[PDB]
RNA sequence: UAAGUCGACAAGAAGAUGGGCUUGGAAGCAGCCAUAAUUUAAAGAUCUCGUAACAGAGCACUUGUUAAAUCUUAAAAGCAU
């Protein structure tokens, strides 16, 4: 994981999303691969 | 004439075979007429270019008629029926097709384009 | 559509019958290497006079024997249930490998 | 799944070597079945001509193949009569847009369009669309084309 | 949703059961959204769901289909549920009627399983429980949830069988967790033809 | 300079986008329903191009061996076995059948020069050619009267067609023997004559080419009515025989 | 955008030809030069992986199936993260 504040697609697989958005939390946006595990990215910190 | 090779003459290393001598050109008579044009396929200095050309090129335009100066919409984008109609004799058909094909031509050609560019804005 | 566990077909239809969308649909997912592979295939066309019973006959390579019928099942209602055989065929075959 | 493999070997000179031994001695087949069948199909053809070969080699290692008319090249630069280079090969144009390392007559083009036509699988191709396709490839080669 | 438009067919045996709205009394909640009870029965047995009151079933009898629709397609919270709803009925319909099945291949030298029964730790009685011998110093025993079937066919495949998936895919990670497969040499736990590409050496 | 209301003489007003392949075919395969008296319908499944290109080698050669002394030009170069898009392929025939181009009137439009000149826009291309194709389509059972109703349902899944310029059926007796061969009727070819016939790569795909149907003279054939007409052996000689009697 | 958009799926994605040079080897895919043609439903003397070099898997592109009747894609702007 690589975390950064202009996270990008780096191939076709990759996928935005956000996780670890909750009633408590906004959450982070992501950069999941299947592909490539090194494509993982993640915007904002803890 | 035509021909810068005359009858007679040995075409340098076309026979692989044993048994055989190298091709002899024959007359160019007998030659198939699409022989003779199949090369039609074959497509300081800037100051006097744009010193007579420009000059030249002005009175080329002649804006007294728009309607020559049109912009020549290419055969992929036009919009009027082609040249079929229905038992308008074999002629027709014949030159029906030619047009169909014609066109099939230039859809290629722009098709090819389009591919060339999409390969180079992905090597970039 | 899977079609490695389908050895046999067999299909009779009438072209001009638009009930034969199916039929005539089904051949459109078999492979190019299905003929060599070993699949048997045979399609007959009846005169367009009146059309018969459409016959969409598959058998798989565990001695299976479907007859389905064309003209009240669409082609998709035709694919999935050859994808349900297909799969146990895949599983049972896949706990049994080694 | 039946493989197939590309090699261009000498007329009759078919025998395990650098161009057929590493090329079909590495998937297991009789190398030596081949090159006897080999230099029996190619036997009316004068020595040391390349020629060259698709050879299917089915599962079980049954080969089967079928030789191919000599590259359009190898005929283009040897109607041209280029000049002998290295390794006693006619060579052709380093850099075809500029150099210019022969001249072939509209005549020699099609008698180059008539041997290639000879195949079984070209002889649909009609011989007048045959005929520009290697004008095609003396541009590629560096070859000028007279009328 | 070209989800939730698609009718559900219904195969013979299976029976769909929608209730009534209701509302159940929440004292720390001042308004609880009706919902509706959706019970799917069949010969491997019985699914129950609690779905918003705003889809809408028009289950035809006769015809043996069932069509979901929602009363405001421009809300985002009824398009999401349409689909949802729509997805889990259809696995409610295929559960009780075919059932579903889960495999796991162990990759490995020395990688076992074997059903046998606990009854110190059983949950329930006659409970089974997958035994699992990973590599580990102790033994890895999991319990069965009430509901599924385990099996062993072979020492190193399982095969577990249930009426709901949710149930059954939960298991399957449940075991998976314990040997994740590694990329290099293929060791660990591969549910439903999960494959891993391997490295270089 | 050019106006804007001006519009060029060559791009009348289209109902959808003209560039597109979606609607240079249609452009295509009209003219082809209307000029080509004689094609047959036939249905290909999963060729590769290498048997595609043996099937057209046979073709060409079963072509080329009919006679032609006939002074009439020459036919062969310009029969071909075309694949086509079967979702617009049958765009084309509704147009061709529904569509009636005298219903339009007239409008002037404005040249270059602004002068307004009457044109019609009579082309398949036209918002009244979309209009008269589907008003004329709402009615269901009246279709299947016609010559449209009864091709569409050959117009499903992939489908290629075999055009001819004229009816000739010596020259499609040639094309049916190799297609789609009905000994003793239309008998393939021969293996000692015609060794390329019986190769792997063309009978692989001669297997995969299914004939379902025809379209002569705007009338909707058989595979039993293409082998009679195919069985006329000249069609000046079928009126020679009608004038003995 | 029912002339079926969008997505997925199925199959195809040719031939001269292994373009010429370079190199131990350079076959679309180290590098250099050229890159008018030809035939097709379409197919870059080649966009991404892969081979010591071939082979091989994808892409551009092509057809078919499923399928939307206010439901495609992009840009700008406002307020947010
Ligand atoms: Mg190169
Ligand atoms: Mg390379
Ligand atoms: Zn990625």
């Amino acid at each position: 994981m690589k975390v950064h504040s202009a996270i990008k697609k780096r191939c076709e697989h990759c996928k935005v999303v956000r996780r670890k958005a909750n009633k408590r939390q906004n959450g982070y946006l992501y950069i999941i691969c299947p592909a490539n595990p090194r494509h993982k990215q993640r915007q904002g910190y803890r | 004439a035509i021909s810068s090779c005359p009858a007679g003459t040995k075409l340098n290393g076309l026979n692989y075979f044993k048994n055989k001598a190298d091709p002899v050109a024959l007359p160019d008579e007998e030659y198939p007429e699409w022989l003779w044009r199949c090369l039609e396929v074959q497509k300081k200095q800037r100051r006097l270019a744009m010193k007579r050309a420009r000059a030249q090129e002005a009175k080329i335009l002649a804006s007294g008629d728009l309607e020559a100066l049109a912009p020549k919409i290419p055969l992929q984008k036009q919009s009027v029926n082609l040249p079929g109609a229905v038992n308008g004799g074999v002629q027709d058909a014949v030159l029906a097709d030619e047009k169909r094909e014609e066109l099939r031509k230039a859809m290629r050609k722009e098709r090819k384009a389009k591919i060339k560019e999409s390969n180079y804005l992905k090597a970039m | 559509m899977l079609t490695r566990f389908i050895t046999d077909v067999s299909t009779r239809f009438n072209p001009f019958s638009a009930k034969a969308k199916a039929a005539r649909l089904f051949l459109s997912f078999l492979p190019p290497n299905a003929r060599s592979n070993g699949m048997n295939i045979t399609t007959q066309l009846l005169p367009r006079n009146s059309t018969e019973t459409p016959l969409l006959y598959v058998k798989f390579k565990d001695g299976k024997e479907m007859n389905l019928d064309v003209e009240n099942m669409g082609i998709k209602s035709i694919v999935e249930e050859v994808d349900r055989h297909s799969r146990i065929l895949q599983k049972q075959a896949d706990l049994n490998d080694g | 799944v039946e493989q197939v493999v590309k090699l261009i070997v000498g007329a009759g000179q078919a025998s395990p070597s650098p161009p057929v031994g590493p090329a079909l001695g590495s998937k297991g087949i009789k190398s030596m079945d081949f090159c006897k069948e080999f230099n029996a199909r190619t036997a009316h053809i004068n020595t040391g001509t390349p020629m060259p070969v698709r050879v299917t080699v089915r599962p079980d290692r049954s080969f089967h193949f079928d030789v191919r008319t000599p590259h359009t090249s190898w005929l283009l630069l040897n109607a041209a009569e280029a000049p002998i280079g290295k390794g006693g090969k006619r060579k052709g144009a380093s850099n075809p847009g500029k150099e210019v390392v022969g001249t072939v007559s509209l005549k020699h083009v099609y008698e180059i369009a008539k041997i290639k036509q000879s195949e079984l699988r070209l002889s649909g191709l009609p011989l007048e669309g045959l005929c520009r396709a290697v004008i095609y490839q003396a541009r590629s080669i560096g070859i000028n084309v007279i009328p | 949703s070209k989800l939730g438009r698609t009718p559900l067919s219904i195969p013979p045996g299976v029976e769909i059961t929608i209730g009534e709205p209701f509302v159940k009394r929440d004292m720390t909640q001042w308004k609880q959204q009706p919902k509706r009870k959706i019970t799917v029965q069949g010969p491997l047995g019985q699914l129950e769901m609690d779905i918003p009151d705003f889809i809408k079933i028009d289950h035809d009898a006769e015809a043996r289909r069932a069509t979901l629709s929602v009363a405001n397609r421009d809300e985002k919270e009824q398009r999401e549920m349409w689909g949802t709803t729509w997805a889990y009925l259809n696995r409610f319909i295929m559960g009780v009627s075919e059932g579903h099945t889960a495999v796991l291949r162990l990759v490995g030298i020395g990688y076992r399983a074997t059903i046998d029964t606990r009854p110190e730790k059983e949950e329930y009685p006659g409970q089974q429980f997958v035994c699992l011998k990973l590599g580990f110093s102790h033994p890895v025993e999991m319990g069965v949830p009430k509901g599924m079937k385990a099996s062993t066919p072979q020492p190193t495949r399982i095969l577990l069988e249930g009426i709901n998936r949710e149930q059954v895919m939960t298991f399957a990670a449940d075991i998976r967790r314990w040997r994740v497969p590694e990329p290099y040499k293929g060791k660990g736990i591969f549910v439903n033809g999960e494959t891993i590409k391997l490295k270089q050496k | 300079r050019l106006p804007d209301d001006y519009v060029p003489p060559t791009q009348p007003p289209s109902a959808r986008p003209v560039d597109t392949r979606k609607s240079q075919l249609l452009r295509t395969y009209t003219s082809m329903l209307r000029s080509t008296p004689l094609m047959l319908i036939f249905q290909h499944n999963n060729l590769t191009a290498i048997e595609w290109a043996a099937i057209r080698r046979e073709l060409s050669l079963a072509l080329s061996n009919v006679p032609v002394p006939e002074g009439a030009p020459d036919i062969t170069s310009k029969i071909h076995l075309q694949v086509v898009r079967t979702r617009i392929f049958d765009v084309a025939l509704k147009t061709v059948e529904f569509f009636d181009p005298s219903t339009v009137e007239p409008t002037t439009a404005t040249t270059a020069t602004g002068t307004k000149v009457p044109a019609t826009y009579n082309h398949d291309l036209s918002k009244h050619a979309w209009k008269a194709v589907k008003e004329a389509t709402k009615n269901t059972e009246a279709v299947e009267k016609t010559v449209y109703g009864q091709l569409a349902p050959l117009l499903v899944g992939p489908v290629a067609i075999l055009t001819l310029p004229s009816v000739s059926p010596a020259h499609l007796g040639a094309a049916l023997s190799v297609l789609a061969p009905s000994p003793p009727a239309f008998p393939a070819p021969s293996r000692k004559k015609n060794p390329g016939y019986y190769d792997l790569t063309c009978q692989s795909g001669l297997q995969k080419l299914l004939l379902v149907g025809g379209r002569i003279e705007g009338k909707a054939f058989d595979y039993d009515g293409i082998k009679w007409v195919g069985g006329i052996e000249n069609g000046i000689e079928g009126l020679r025989a009608q004038l003995v009697h």
